[PDB]
This record gives structure tokens, C-alpha cells and sequence, in this order.
DNA sequence: GCATCCGTGAGTCGAGGAAGCACAATTTAACACTTTTGTCAAG
DNA sequence: CTTGACAAAAGTGTTAAATTGTGCTATACTGGGAGCCGTCACGGATGC
């Protein structure tokens, strides 16, 4: 069934258990910004 | 201050690559439209 | 360059071959305005210390 | 004309950061005395 | 607009330590040492 109508999908589903790992890539230690910051020294270009 | 960014200049990574030609010797020169040297240092390398 | 000229008279392929590249190195020291000795450095440059910090 | 050698080239982001010594010459750290501000009353 | 008095504060002259630079050793010594190693392609280069 849909939760959001109550209606049924129009066919049956495959629907069981699974075994899900969640793994190290996480978002939280990825997202990263940068309007100014340290700069490099001979080329003066942004660090990385 | 709410202003719009000005024009942008010369990099500073083309004048890195001006002074490591020239401790190879080599005599890189940047001219203008009646090929005179334009100086990119702004004066500051001129004896 | 006039002997490198006249010797690209010559019927041999090869030889005007060699002369031509001889000619054409000597062609570009002729009208750039530099000395042949300048490839030999008497003076080295050295490079601004904050380009090697 | 043909092996053989020498040189140059081979994807992008990211994340990982073992002598000593003596002696001379030179520089530097401490004072001690001026000369110069800085800050007061006096106006 | 000053006029003297003072009080640090920077400048100057010796002065010694502390640091730094240089010369010198007398039995006889007389040609180095790690390289060792799995691509393949092109263009070019005298050479023959």
C-alpha cells in the first residue's frame, strides 16, 4: 500500500529483508567551502 | 562596500614564469600594439 | 650562408638536405639579431630568492 | 636501408603534511655618560 | 604665545667576553662504488 494515497500499487511488489552496510563516504567529512583562505608560496595561487 | 569588482590585472603565476625563463637566459620581453616594452613589474625591476 | 647557398646547388639530395637545415639555424641568427656566443653563458642569472624560498 | 640508440610521451578531480688545538680577528652584550624628547607646573 | 625645571629615552664611547675565522699536525699510506630490475610507442639521429 501507499502511505500517502492508501490505495495499493497497481502489482505486487518485492518486498524482504536485506542486509545494508552503511560505509566510510560520509557527507559530513566532504562538504567543504572556500571564499578566501591561505594562499601559496611562489605561485600565490589557493592551497588545496 | 557594494561595489562591482574591478577589471583584473596581470597573474602573478605569468610573471613567475617571466623570471624563471630569464634565470635560463632566455630574454622575454612583453611588447605592445608598436612592439615597445610594457613593463609587467610595474617599475619594480628596472635598474 | 653563401657557401651553405651555393652548396644547395648540389645534385645530391642528402647533401642539400644538410645544408638546408645548416641554413636554416643560420637564417634564424641572422634576422633575430643574436650572437651564436651568446649560447655560451659568461654570466649566470640568478633567480629573486622568493621564488626559491 | 637499416638495425640501434636516444628522447619523449602516456585522463581528471579528491585525500594524504666520523679531530682537536692555539691564536687572531670580528661581532656582540653591558654599562656609563650625554643629548633628546615628554611632561609638568608656571604663566 | 612661552619659560624654565625635571624625568625618562634614545644616542654615543669604551670595554670585555663571546663568537668566529684561520693555520697547523713530519713513520708511511699513491686509480671509486653502486649500480644489479617485467612497456610501448613513435620521431629522429648519425652511422654504415
Amino acid at each position: 500500500y501507499d502511505g500517502r494515497t492508501g490505495e495499493p500499487i497497481e502489482g505486487p511488489i518485492v518486498v524482504g529483508q536485506m542486509f545494508i552496510m552503511k560505509l566510510y563516504h560520509m557527507v559530513e567529512d566532504k562538504m567543504h567551502a572556500r571564499s578566501t583562505g591561505p594562499y601559496s608560496l611562489i605561485t600565490q595561487q589557493p592551497l588545496g | 562596500k557594494g561595489e562591482d569588482v574591478p577589471e583584473p590585472s596581470v597573474p602573478e603565476s605569468f610573471r613567475v614564469l617571466v623570471k624563471e625563463l630569464q634565470a635560463l637566459a632566455l630574454d622575454v620581453q612583453t611588447l605592445d600594439e608598436k612592439d615597445n616594452p610594457v613593463d609587467i613589474f610595474e617599475g619594480l625591476a628596472s635598474k | 650562408e653563401k657557401e651553405l647557398l651555393e652548396e644547395m646547388k648540389h645534385p645530391s639530395r642528402a647533401r642539400r638536405a644538410k645544408a638546408r637545415k645548416r641554413l636554416e639555424v643560420v637564417r634564424a641568427f641572422l634576422d633575430s639579431g643574436n650572437r651564436p656566443e651568446w649560447m655560451i653563458l659568461e654570466a649566470v642569472p640568478v633567480l629573486p630568492p622568493d621564488l626559491r624560498p
